[PDB]
């Protein structure tokens, strides 16, 4: 086709060098196609090295190509198809389906690099995300157009933490949700394509509410790379273009950190620290600043991280922990203590949590929860050795109100019909404040720790009180 | 020159459609309305209290 | 003004102390106070007045 | 006055295309001869200056 | 209309374009454009490519200099004509720049209209020499009254702001600032500290909110805010602090006084090793470039209180570095803390327990210390650090049966850890820290209640106020407490002790 034809020189993994002509002109961050019995593979052009020969990176596999092998040049960063056809639809990384309802794409395609919106165009905002999730929306207040982060160690059901997201906030939500996986395992991704068809996001019929982007681990690292920056672009489309808010979600991106630092090293751009790549902060960054509350649109991403061993001094958990908005981290103890969610909820800080900010009440019942919590904490070392009995009654008492409020932390989860058998609980965020309030002043210290475990609200709690007692 | 040519392009053809102030009162927040001066605060009203004042504290506790 | 007031106020708590059955005196009293500190709250609490025709 | 800000940023950038239109205009034009020709002389001229 | 403004700035650019010497990009990746040409071009030199790029040019190497692009490589290709601008980062400098986000180049990205300040002066100069400084001697107030009191700070120096990640490093920063408003008000210029904050790598929604708090508080008409966002490229990363610093120069030069926070050199450090390393040039210690104590070093020692033949100015600097895991054994906190006088680290436990400020008194000291601290507020808190000191070690017989006179301490201890609390983004001024430290000096507050400290201390002040604005306004300006006012304040704890 185009004048720019490249014949293939090195096949040297993933890198593959291209000898493009010397009257044709290529340019760093285009996309190469090269017809193939496998699609079009795609080669992102990422430098140029003399005499036109660049050296690009594969998005799809390398297999069985020749060396001397006819290149047509897109001209441009990989272009998607954008429209409002990209709901309920899956869409891998070159843009193709993987939903198979044929031709995705209204009338546009976008390319998937673009700029992250400077500082005039920055709008801010202190509006208020709920989850209906009443242990996080008390002790980790959420934000409307933020960038939650789901911090964790080892896959602490990180997909069913954000299914319940999804099946709480999602359907609530009125705009659309993007849900992007990065490298994500395909039986996890037959779960949630078959989960959302049946919470119904993915509506067979009529319009989703989310948009789906499932990558997969087995597809080559650059296109683990390209994933991230597809699904990115898609929610800028439906932030600045539909002009609706939206509710990212992306997954997991410590698997998009892992891809970049292979890519890096295979560029010849020797890794940095613990093997990270050297670029690791602005690639983080480029991603970061183009989510955010523009005056266009408000997108809320909420991003899962893997934190390798559990250890988030790991320069690349630490990194990213930095540049989200509003982070959590899940624990294995808690889990195992049977509450779910797992959060730990004194590893967890919200930055909206300022006093006046979630309301004076809501600060002083946190500041008071928070503490309870943190006295049977640091308490539970003295009951342990020394005794539970030795320890004061006011103490003791403090303690038997923080084992009811940490089973009543204890919401049973709707996406935990199939991990637990026992329903949702949705609660509103007044109901939660003033049913925590309640607790604390000991108002309820006459209903058992158990008759909180794995139940709801007050009500709930009275009831399965009552229940019980029955 | 190029430089002629473009700012005399420019200049010359010139497009501004202009956008109705009905399309403005949409992307605007309309003018909200007199608070009225209502009833005003008012304490100590009908002679209900009066007697009751009056007969329920007649006396102090001996 | 309000500052004679609420020195006769608490003056009459303390005598209402000397006393008994004006124990609901001294809440009524509670009650015009706070009154006062909140108009003077809502008095502080007043915003221009009119438009801002020089400028905006 | 949020749209009336908002409405000047629009009419720029809307106004921006519309240059584009004339620049596609501008190079195809024999102005593109006639300008270079312009600019050939000016160079002739400037760098003689040189 | 205002296009018609641009189109005419547009005729205005007609400039002969003989470049004397161009280059051209032999090839470009990883933004290490190598170009042939560039003959007589000076080290570090702005370069501008076809693409508009803006460069320096730090490898000359004798085949092809090697740029590195500040811009993105986007647009860049191959055979790029890369004129050469011929000038050296420079960056206006002058007053022009008071309440006015702007770039490194100097662009304002608050979009505050067009940069006009005094001259542009280059990025990078070296420190001022021995002779052309004078001892510190003038104190600084930053309204947090530990800070005052603890580790009083002076002008024309550093001294660390070292803690751990989003503890609000940047809240304790912040609420400095805020009380520089207050001096800032006041006419001596050496009062006028003219703020410059400098925000390294942080997100611009971040950065917006900051700007949004400043103006809340009216604060951007001092404040400067040197703005190197997380998108912002590492060059500028990199020359950030001393394009900054050059800012700084022209206050100190007209020998005014002000300071420059460096929030946080950390993320200055991961993008020199983003340079190094796209240099191919060995990473140092702890895969942070070997000459990052040099960095650093060249630019902390232009943080500097000159002499009084150098019209007694200073540019006083407050340096944030981020650890990790609290590490300042890290090799980047390690070398800082060399090169720097003082340091104050935040202890995490004690931001968790709200004490905000979350301050680790014993890791915090200052060199310069009580040589810049208010007499009056010398006089009242030397005690203060021995009482906490015995109530650090009386902190351990907080686990009971104890001696009268540790109880005593205990006491006395916890009411002074909430006396030091200050809500943060609320400020206090010197001429009430001091009142309230001797009422704990004096054991008032001992005997006061712990829930019933805040009570007392709003309303103390107000008491004080009310009963002697004279004694607070003669304390405030004095600036000394003389016994006659001490004892003053004795009587007046008292007669509100009794109240």
């Amino acid at each position: 086709s185009t004048p720019i034809t490249g014949k293939v020189t090195a096949v040297i993994g993933a890198i593959v060098d291209v000898h493009f002509e010397q009257s044709e002109l290529p340019a760093i961050l285009n996309a190469l196609e090269i017809k193939t019995p496998q699609g079009k593979l795609v080669l992102e052009v990422a430098q140029h090295l003399g005499e036109n020969t660049v050296r690009t990176i594969a998005m799809d596999g390398t297999e069985g190509l020749v060396r001397g092998e006819k290149v047509l040049d897109t001209g441009g960063p990989i272009s998607v198809p954008v429209g409002r056809e990209t709901l309920g639809r899956i869409i891998n990384v070159i843009g193709e389906p993987i939903d198979e309802r044929g031709p995705i794409k209204s009338k546009l395609r976008k390319p998937i690099h673009a700029d992250p919106p400077s500082f005039a165009e920055q709008s801010t905002s202190a509006e208020i995300l709920e989850t209906g999730i009443k242990v996080v929306d008390l002790l980790a207040p959420y934000a409307r157009g933020g960038k939650i982060g789901l911090f964790g160690g080892a896959g602490v059901g990180k997909t069913v933490f954000i299914q319940e997201l999804i099946n709480n906030i999602a359907k609530a939500h009125g705009g659309f949700s993007v849900f992007t996986g990065v490298g994500e395992r395909t039986r996890e991704g037959n779960d949630l394509y078959r989960e959302m068809k049946e919470t119904g996001v993915i509506n067979l019929e009529g319009e989703s509410k989310v948009a789906l982007v499932f990558g997969q681990m087995n597809e080559p690292p650059g296109a683990r790379a390209r994933v991230a920056l597809t699904g990115l672009t898609i929610a800028e489309y439906f932030r600045d273009e539909e002009g609706q808010d939206v509710l990212l979600f992306i997954d997991n991106i410590f698997r998009f950190t892992q891809a970049g630092s292979e890519v890096s090293a295979l560029l010849g751009r020797i890794p940095s620290a613990v093997g990270y790549q050297p670029t690791l902060a602005t690639d983080m960054g480029l991603l970061q600043e183009r989510i955010t509350t523009t005056k266009k649109g408000s997108v809320t991403s909420v991003q899962a991280v893997y934190v390798p061993a559990d250890d988030l001094t790991d320069p690349a958990p630490a990194t990213t922990f930095a540049h989200l908005d509003a982070t959590t981290v899940l624990s294995r103890g808690i889990s195992e203590l049977g509450i779910y969610p797992a959060v730990d909820p004194l590893d967890s800080k919200s930055r909206l949590l300022d006093a006046a900010v979630v309301g004076q009440e809501h600060y002083d019942v946190a500041s008071k929860v928070q503490e309870t919590l943190q006295t049977y904490k640091s308490l539970q070392d003295i009951i342990a050795i020394l005794g539970m009995d030795e320890l004061s009654e006011q103490d003791k008492l403090t303690v038997e109100r923080a084992r009811k409020i940490q089973r009543f932390l204890s919401q049973p989860f709707a996406v935990a019909e199939v991990f637990t058998g026992i329903p949702g609980k949705l609660v509103r965020l007044k109901d939660t404040v003033a049913s925590f309030k309640a607790v604390l002043e000991g108002k309820y210290d006459n209903i058992p720790e158990h008759a909180f475990y794995m139940v709801g609200g007050i009500e709930d709690v009275v009831a399965k009180a009552e229940k019980l007692a029955a | 020159n190029v430089i002629q040519d473009l700012y005399l392009r420019e200049l010359k053809d010139t497009k501004l459609a202009p956008s109705t102030l009905q399309d403005a009162e949409g992307n605007v927040k309309p003018w909200n309305p007199p608070q009225k001066p209502n009833l005003p605060e008012l304490e100590l009203q009908g002679p209900e209290a009066l007697k009751a004042y009056t007969e329920q504290n007649v006396e102090t506790a001996h | 003004a309000k500052s004679a007031a609420n020195k006769l106020d608490w003056a009459k708590v303390i005598s209402s102390l000397r006393i008994t059955g004006s124990t609901a005196t001294q809440l009524s009293s509670f009650k015009k106070r706070n009154d006062e500190a909140r108009r003077q709250l809502l008095e502080l609490q007043s915003q221009p007045t009119e438009v801002d025709f020089s400028h905006y | 006055v949020r749209y009336e800000a908002s409405l000047r940023q629009l009419e720029q950038r809307q106004l921006a295309k519309s240059v584009i239109s004339r620049v596609q205009s501008e190079l195809g034009n024999p102005k593109f001869q006639e300008k270079v020709l312009q600019q050939s002389i000016s160079e002739i001229e400037q760098l003689l200056s040189k | 209309e205002v296009s018609s403004i641009l189109e005419e700035r547009i005729k205005g650019v007609s400039d002969e374009a003989n470049l004397n010497e161009t280059g051209r990009v032999l090839a470009v990746g990883d933004g290490i454009a190598r170009v042939f040409g560039l003959n007589n071009i000076q080290a570090e030199e702005l370069v501008e490519f076809s693409s508009g790029v803006k460069g320096m040019a730090l490898n000359l190497e004798p085949g092809q200099v090697g740029i590195v692009l500040f811009g993105s490589d986007r647009l860049v290709k191959e055979g790029e004509l890369v004129k050469r601008t011929g000038n050296i980062v420079d960056v206006p400098v002058g007053p022009g720049l008071l309440g006015r986000v702007v770039d490194a180049l100097g662009n304002p990205i608050d979009g505050k209209g067009p940069i006009d300040a005094a001259g542009r002066s280059r990025a990078q100069v070296k420190a001022p020499g021995i002779l052309p400084r004078r001892s510190v001697h003038e104190p600084v107030q930053t309204g947090l009254k530990a800070v005052d009191a603890l580790v009083p700070i002076g002008r024309g120096q550093r001294e660390l702001i070292i803690g751990d990640r989003q503890t609000g490093k940047t809240a304790v920063a912040l609420d400095t600032i805020l009380n520089q408003k207050r001096w800032n008000n006041g006419s001596d210029e050496s009062k006028k500290l003219y703020c410059v904050y400098v925000a390294v790598g942080q997100k611009r929604s971040t950065v917006a909110q900051l700007v949004q708090t400043l103006e809340q508080h009216d604060a951007m008409k001092y404040s400067i805010i040197v703005a190197a966002t997380a998108s912002e490229a590492a060059p500028l990363q990199y020359l950030a602090p001393f394009t900054a610093a050059s800012i700084g120069e022209w206050f100190r030069d007209n020998g005014k006084h002000a300071l420059i926070v460096y929030d946080d050199l950390s993320k200055q450090a991961v993008a020199y090793r983003q340079l190094s390393l796209l240099l191919r040039r060995p990473p140092g210690r702890e895969a942070y470039p070997g000459d990052v104590f040099y960095l650093h070093s060249r630019l902390l020692e232009r943080a500097a209180k000159l002499s009084e033949k150098e019209g007694s100015g200073s540019l006083t600097a407050l340096p944030v570095i981020e650890t990790q895991g609290g590490d300042v054994s890290a090799y980047i906190p390690t070398n800082v803390i060399s090169i720097t006088d003082g340091q104050i680290f935040l202890e995490a436990e004690l931001f968790y327990k709200g004490i905000r400020p979350a301050i680790n008194v014993g890791l915090s000291v200052s060199r310069v210390g009580s040589a810049a601290q208010v007499k009056a507020l010398k006089q009242v808190a030397g005690s203060l650090k021995l009482f906490l000191a015995q109530y650090r070690e009386v902190a351990a017989f907080a686990q009971s049966d104890l001696d009268a006179s540790t109880k005593q301490t205990l006491v006395r201890g916890e009411r002074l850890t909430q006396l030091l609390k200050q809500n943060q983004y609320s400020p206090l001024a010197t001429e009430e820290q001091v009142p309230l430290i001797y009422a704990g000096v004096n054991g008032h507050l001992d005997g006061i209640e712990l829930s019933r400290i805040g009570e007392f201390e709003s309303s103390f002040l107000s008491y004080l106020k009310s009963n002697h604005n004279e004694l607070l306004t003669e304390i405030r300006e004095k600036g000394e407490l003389s016994k006659e006012l001490l004892a003053s304040l004795k009587s007046a704890t008292e007669s509100f002790v009794a109240t």
